[PDB]
């Protein structure tokens, strides 16, 4: 939802998005910083 | 009322981020 939202042009997705969806993916899913770099390839892959 | 709804998820979301930083 929110990668959808402030999303610009599908992939291009910056920065205070990367690391709010930390807080939010290391609250609500308990995650990483290398792991998160992964899920958020899969992010923008799939956003795409 | 919808107003002070998305501005209040607005203002959660930017301090969960406020957290984040300390």
């Amino acid at each position: 939802a929110f990668g959808h939202k402030y999303s610009e042009e599908g992939g291009l997705i910056n920065e205070s998005l990367r690391d709010q969806l930390l807080v939010t993916i290391q609250k609500t899913f308990t995650y990483t910083r290398t792991q998160a770099q992964h899920l958020f390839i899969i992010l923008m892959e799939c956003m795409k | 009322l919808e107003e002070v709804n998305e501005r209040e998820h607005s203002m959660k979301a930017s301090l969960q981020t406020v957290d984040i930083r300390l």
